[PDB]
């Protein structure tokens, strides 16, 4: 024949691509894609581009209460979740038991609108209580004695503690979040130091709100030198809607208030990572993640429409042929 | 692989066809040359790039906070929180990396079935003019120019042109 | 060579039906099926041929109390689920909480055994106590001033209102449920004008329930002409067993327990789905699945065994060959 | 598709057989007609419905109620219980929608084969005593009436019988 | 023609082993494995090395109380899981509520370090209080009138009952488990035999605890011959706080309490499977299951690192080929 | 299966071979006997053993108590719990039985492409001097002894050899 040639051969190049099959492993092939995001840009970021609310040295009981060391963050705006740190300690700095607070959590983890108001003024709302002498050493502002900022502790004007009785109406059209504390001295003496009475009661009550609180005193183990405790409560006033305050002592009168609107539930990452500005849809402890990949091993714990968590390290999957270019 | 093609008779491939996956090496009086078969490539290009967005394409989440509180008499809870969390990682965790597996070597055989199907087009083309040499090869009986080789990659060779020649050189070999 | 000749193919049909595949997509075939049911007959039927329990109007606090609008209990019945609508408004016409009310409803979801009997008689129970005008404003039936009907509120009879202790005994031989209640007024004047005394406490105890009810007496924001709370609470009392009721004031004596038998726990839809005669084995709050292919799209919130629920709107497969006509 | 035969060496598929899934035509000077492989067709049409069935009859699923109701109070396990709703979700559509075109490939991939080996069954059969003029279609070398065509079909083909009249024919064109 | 053959072809034995395909059933094969782990030993062994807590004739309430019948049992110093058996009715004798009962079960699943200390001695703690008349009928031991033997009940000395206020610090160095009762009498008369003083108030005060108790005096339905009841307490004790327990009657004073350390959440097995010393790392209430299967259905409530639950009978993976011996 | 080479155009198998899966039966003037295969064996062995542990050992589970223990007034936790673990076995259940469905299917036709490709290897490496007399049997022109033998199943057949051999006998019986 005068010879001529044609043959039918396939791709091959310098790829060290191995991926595993069923049947066989480590196969080294001309090209593949990874399936498992394994990589993230090590930054807390703002999911559906509204940024998130970091507390700092604060948790949300300090922040929402208003402890001397919190308040010095970015107030708020509108969040769409909220970050602690590692060290959050500074709390509820009167020892107590802050009433539902893993559900307050839950409730407040996103907020399409947050204005604070003063929903009852100090200065022309509690004529015959003082509302001036109502610090404790617990909670310290710089060395000087100070108390919660939306909390005011009403005691006694010198020898007269009557029967308070205030109410408010939610005017502002939205959901009101409202915060009050009943304190539990540590003796009798105690009682009538701060609030003139020996027998006294709390009342809070609204449309749907109903319960009394009788004071508990006994002598507590000493928690930042105080043998008392100071439980603190909390709900919500729907618009247009009274809410009912009548208390003969141990009431922590609330100051302000918080006019809000509840998006649909959202987390709370608790990490160091540093915050900067980036939106991201996947949001991690560890970072954010920006990938259509359906599968990720970051973190377990992620908020928004993310990957799915997985155990694997390589998801290699082949898209070309089987590398061959030299044969032995 | 599973139709022994690729790494069987055939038994490595050519790292100068670098212009697609399968192709054709041909030689004559002109000259040679790698050539990729562009309709099969392509095809192939296709079918892999539909694989890849169908397994990922097909994952529809929703905004989920995976994260839950629980306080010191809610432990029971928190357990059942941690064998949701725990039995969805297992469940993804093992349907992931079979599906790898099963899809890698699917791969490998879609593409060991392509490149023996294109062998099978060529040799149903040439039929007797050629002489199939093994490993993926043919060695024509009659002269295949240019314009001849490219009637075989463009799928219109013309036995019956050629037949006549191929004829005697057969023949003539024999004897 | 006559040029006779045999050839070898395959079938092709009309078929347009289009299915997708890890590598193509549309690829027509001349046969399929659909293994996702994507139809409902949009009517809530019997399950397990057990009808369910239609209330209609009012809500499950109603039903079971007995507000004025909540038609009766019935007869001696059963349900497989019970039925509410997102018009079902009357319930507890009195302000107040009903306690553990989430739990009663998915214990009372379905029942196989069920009876109304008047644990306490109106007329030959409480003799020394007023049982005519504890009714409110708050309760209207047909527009005069009334009160729930498997309940009664005891009042003072003029001026004399003694300590009460009235005890019943399990002889139905079935688990029993108990319903009663707490007034907790505005004013001590309005405690004394219902009560006489001012200083009362209610205590309900069965083998297992121990716990005694000290009233609340504060002024709330009026709820319906009302500025008085009246909580709601319930219990189940195992067969040959006694509960004991004792109270000086401010309680709300049953007047009619429920005998029940408790099925596994079931759901409770709520929607405006009309409610027909038909049998199935799983129903949804848009309507009946009457299928056994093994994935749905009609509805997440499903009752009995039902397909696994996914987002697909098309799950075609593919059974027959590639449709290739010219 | 991954055989080449069904969409491959034989492009299109036949209208006028309804009585099957594969099958012959035959034309010789009696006449013409379709007719279909029963034996073929039925080991597919087993197949095809033992892997409906298997699809369908392996979902082994409970009395369950979804409807789960809680509080104002109780919105953590609230979200749990949708977390949990919202997981199955995820995993019966992600898996839903793959078994789909797993199946869906590997059935048509499936009838490739079947398409393939008929072929191969009547090639490996006539052997020479047939011209393979493409497109799944023999050209026999002899009279093969009726009662011929039967016999390749319900295979009994008596290649000796036409041996040696094939063997002149063959040579006489090849003049 | 010279005549020699050489001919392909596969292997075939005599295996009946069958196994199903998408397209086929009960296809015979040459060689098969099961994927699917059906055997049991039938005997609970030790998950981790670590023997189970077996309570025999008691629950865990009994158990943790001291109920009489609850002796020693096991004593130990850790366990892996505890084991009840479905008839053992004997925890708590005297009729009351064991308040966060299931969670206490939860908590108590698993320990690593486990150790029974006199929190408060009887012979030295209560003076002033009788500390040996406490026994009732409802708690018998050999006939006689007994009680729990972790706890003791005062009553009153002579006809007196003085405030009582004795507190513990945990010097342990682990978290200390204090359970104590609250009783509530039938009537006022049978309360003064008890405690003298008719209206009494029971405190309970740690650093995270805070809590007081009003007895709540009523007759209730005759419970093992007693128309009176005694609610049940626990909780944890962080390492160096103070516990301070404040009453002037119906406390079930503490005398033992549980230095313990533990461990990752477990869980409670209630069978009749009798406990044999093997090891294992699998745990059903049928038995323990030992196997690199990746599904079984043994049992759907396993405990560690166990195959996933399949409603499968037989998952039969062909390895072979397809055995075909004889041609028809 | 999907290949045609077991139960295809070899109907049967080997009881007689007992060294290995896919092998040779060879017959000459010094005797007859079974022989398996050995690199062809051995490639099924090494895959099919890769194939059954990527099934186990991709289940990885942590340590799990899955009881869970409810009071009077938790049942709509208590039945979201079985609800978790009513999901878990259904998707359990699902998989593992259509994971076994599907890899023994592959496994069957794994074992049928294995067959396919050592007959293709035999008759592309004797060409015409061997006779495919069919049922995966080779008929030699020439005569093939225990040494030849050897050098099929070595693969090192010598073609050219036996060639000359090949091209008188196959004249003369082809007269
Ligand atoms: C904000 O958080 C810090 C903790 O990071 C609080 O200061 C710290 O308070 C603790 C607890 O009182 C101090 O530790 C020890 O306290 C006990 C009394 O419980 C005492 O016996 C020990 O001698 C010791 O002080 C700790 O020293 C103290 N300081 C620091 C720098 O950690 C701080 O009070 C918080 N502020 C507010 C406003 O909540
Ligand atoms: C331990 O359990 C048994 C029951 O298993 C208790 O004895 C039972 O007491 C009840 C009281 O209602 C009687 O009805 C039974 O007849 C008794 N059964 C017996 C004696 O076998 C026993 O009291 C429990 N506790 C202690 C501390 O003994
Ligand atoms: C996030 O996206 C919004 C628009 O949706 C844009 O205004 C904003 O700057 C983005 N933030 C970034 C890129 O950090
Ligand atoms: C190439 O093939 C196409 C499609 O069959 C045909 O139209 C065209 O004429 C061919 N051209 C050559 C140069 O072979
Ligand atoms: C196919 O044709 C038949 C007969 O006319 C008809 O009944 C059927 O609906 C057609 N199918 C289509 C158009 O999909
Ligand atoms: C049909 O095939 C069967 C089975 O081999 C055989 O017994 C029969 O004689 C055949 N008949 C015809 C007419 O081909
Ligand atoms: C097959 O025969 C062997 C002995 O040759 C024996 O060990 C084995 O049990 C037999 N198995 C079956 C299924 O007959
Ligand atoms: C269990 O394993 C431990 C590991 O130290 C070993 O000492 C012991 O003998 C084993 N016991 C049994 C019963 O297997
Ligand atoms: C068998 O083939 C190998 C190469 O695969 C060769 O090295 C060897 O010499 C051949 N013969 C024998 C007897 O091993």
């Amino acid at each position: 024949d005068p010879g001529d040639t044609l043959c039918i051969g396939y791709h091959a190049n310098n790829s060290t691509d191995t991926v595993d099959t069923v049947l066989e492993k480590n196969v080294t092939v001309t090209h593949s894609v990874n399936l498992l995001e394994d990589k993230h840009n090590g930054k807390l970021c703002k999911l559906r581009g509204v940024a998130p609310l970091h507390l700092g040295k604060c948790n949300i009981a300090g922040w929402i209460l208003g402890n001397p060391e919190c308040e010095s963050l970015s107030t708020a705006s509108s969040w769409s979740y909220i970050v602690e740190t590692p060290s959050s300690d500074n709390g509820t700095c009167y020892p107590g038991d802050f009433i539902d607070y893993e559900e307050l959590r839950e409730q407040l983890s996103s907020v399409s609108s947050f204005e604070r108001f003063e929903i009852f003024p100090k200065t022309s709302s509690w004529p015959n209580h003082d509302s001036n002498k109502g610090v404790t050493a617990a909670c310290p502002h710089a060395g000087a004695k100070s108390f919660y900022k939306n909390l005011i502790w009403l005691v006694k004007k010198g020898n007269s503690y009557p029967k308070l009785s205030k109410s408010y109406i939610n005017d502002k059209g939205k959901e009101v979040l409202v915060l009050w504390g009943i304190h539990h001295p540590s003796t009798s003496a105690d009682q009538q130091s701060l609030y003139q009475n020996a027998d006294t009661y709390v009342f809070v009550g609204g449309s749907r709100y109903s319960k009394k609180f009788k004071p508990e005193i006994a002598i507590r183990p000493k928690v930042r030198d105080q043998e008392g405790r100071m439980n603190y409560y909390w709900t919500l006033v729907e618009p247009g809607d009274k809410i009912t305050f009548e208390a003969t002592g141990n009431l922590v009168v609330p100051r302000y208030a918080f006019a809000m609107e509840r998006n649909a539930g959202s987390g709370i990452i608790i990490s160091d990572t540093p915050v900067h500005d980036c939106n991201t849809t996947c949001q991690t402890p560890k970072g954010a993640i920006n990938t259509s990949l359906p599968f990720q091993n970051i973190h377990p714990i992620t908020i928004g429409k993310c990957p799915k968590y997985v155990k694997s390290t390589k998801l290699r999957l082949a898209t070309g042929l089987r590398n061959i270019p030299s044969i032995q | 692989g599973l139709f022994g093609a690729i790494a069987g008779f055939i038994e490595g491939g050519w790292t100068g066809m670098v212009d697609g996956w399968y192709g054709y090496h041909h030689q004559n009086e002109q000259g040679s040359g790698y050539a990729a078969d562009l309709k099969s490539t392509q095809n192939a290009i296709d079918g892999i790039t539909n694989k890849v967005n169908s397994v990922i394409e097909k994952m529809n989440t929703q905004f989920t906070a995976v994260g839950k509180e629980f306080n010191h008499l809610e432990k029971r809870i928190e357990n059942l929180n941690k064998k949701v969390d725990d039995g969805f990682l297992d469940i993804w965790t093992y349907n992931a990396e079979l599906l790898v597996l099963l899809e890698n070597e699917r791969t490998l055989d879609y593409h060991d079935s392509n490149v023996k199907n294109l062998y099978e087009k060529v040799r149903s083309q040439l039929k007797n003019n050629a002489k199939e040499i093994g490993n993926g090869c043919f060695e024509f009986y009659h002269k295949c120019d240019n314009t001849c080789m490219e009637s075989v990659k463009n799928g219109t060779y013309d036995y019956p042109k050629y037949s006549e020649e191929a004829k005697l050189n057969r023949e003539e070999i024999d004897s």
